[PDB]
DNA sequence: CCGGCTCGTATAATCTTATGTGAGCGGATAAC
DNA sequence: GTTATCCGCTCACAATGCCACACGCCTAACGAGCCGG
């Protein structure tokens, strides 16, 4: 059911709809995409669990 | 080929000097070098009491291409707000009368001629030198080929004439 | 012999356990 | 069709009084100052 509700499609669409979540008016680029979806979890820098 | 054009940049308060340099090093660095035109900041020089005020207070104006690795490298430069244009997304690039305005206001620093070896005559001016140091008087004729000021120094409420050099006299 | 240092001071920036209201506005919704 | 309603989302605004006590309330870099090398 959620994903028959969802407009975005695949992973390049994906991540331009984070994106633009995460920061209203910014350029979607793939690699400014595929940076901020890195940052947000699978890295040491800003995502530490303990 | 694309027309590089000039776009406004916001910055901070007094960190802009470093901006653009900094910029170049980024411009250097990340090999997008056949794309730019040589960015700039207007100052000019006021007349310890004289300094040089820098034109735009902080704004730099740059040269571009727009697309968006363009963006992407502008933004990842340490000190740098966002850019000013129509709108988000895409900034609009200035007009062309405006920028051959900011181009001709840098064009007035240029001296010799006329410094002090044309001068006309019938001028009330100073003279600096002699026993007529800071005096006012008319000059009468100028001799451009003997080199001679024939100035009437008002003293006393009368002229005085004397023969007196460019260096030696005060244009006022 | 102007500012390299050193100072006087004027002034710009990357949260994340709250509830209950009302009040309004955008998107669906059921008619001649 | 098109029109007059119904409903869900988002957002401003309130939450007793008094007392003592106590410690806090800028500075990296743009215009001046001194005079050494």
């Amino acid at each position: 059911e959620t994903l028959r509700v969802d407009p975005t499609n695949d992973r390049l669409s994906a991540l331009v709809e984070i994106y633009r979540m995460m920061r209203p008016g910014e350029p979607p680029t793939r690699e400014a995409a595929e940076s901020l979806f890195e940052n947000l979890f699978f890295s040491e820098d800003r995502y530490d669990l303990s | 080929a694309p027309k590089k054009r000039w776009y406004v940049v916001q910055a901070f308060s007094g960190f802009e000097g470093r901006v653009a340099t900094s910029l170049r090093e980024h411009i250097k660095l990340h090999n997008m070098e056949e794309l730019f035109g040589e960015v700039m900041v207007p100052t000019e020089e006021v007349v310890r009491r004289k300094s040089e005020r820098k034109f735009f207070p902080g704004y730099v104006l740059v040269q571009m291409v727009m697309n968006d690795a363009s963006w992407h490298l502008v933004r990842s430069v340490p000190r740098v707000m966002g850019f000013i244009g129509g709108t988000s997304d895409r900034p609009a690039p200035i007009s062309d009368k405006e920028v051959d305005a900011i181009m001709n206001r840098l064009q007035q620093v240029g001296d010799k001629p006329r410094p002090k070896t044309l001068f006309e005559p019938g001028e009330m001016v100073r003279v600096n030198d002699g026993p007529f140091a800071d005096f006012n008087g008319v000059v009468e004729e100028v001799d451009y080929e003997k080199s001679r000021l024939k100035v009437s120094v008002s003293i006393f409420g009368r002229a005085t004439p004397v023969e007196l050099d460019f260096s030696q006299v005060e244009k006022a």
